[PDB]
């Protein structure tokens, strides 16, 4: 009875893994293209000057 | 005091036999309704699995 529990909830952690980790990979993707354009738009000796 | 010895022992031994006959029923019912209820969750469980 119990080891069918955790075998079912098992196979569900590890796609609930991969709903994670994918959350977690394209939201920061995004987090750093966008850091990407954010750095590229100022200029190099800009960002110095202004931080 | 034969007398009392067999009256005490049948005495004794009555009440005694008399709990162990009924724990032994008690015992063979409860191993038979382990398997029901046993059979009754792993098909529950089974189907709520699903």
């Amino acid at each position: 009875r119990v080891k069918k529990v955790r075998e079912m909830e098992l196979i569900y952690a590890r796609a609930q893994l991969e709903l994670e980790v994918s959350k977690a990979q394209q939201l920061a993707n995004v987090e750093a293209k966008k850091f990407k354009e954010m750095t590229e738009a100022l200029g190099p000796g800009t960002i110095r000057d202004l931080a | 005091a034969m007398s009392m010895a067999v009256e005490s022992t049948g005495n004794a031994k009555a009440e005694a036999e008399s709990r162990a006959e009924a724990a032994r029923i008690e015992g063979e019912g409860s191993v038979l309704q382990a398997k029901l209820k046993a059979q009754a969750l792993a098909i529950e469980t089974e189907a709520e699995l699903e």
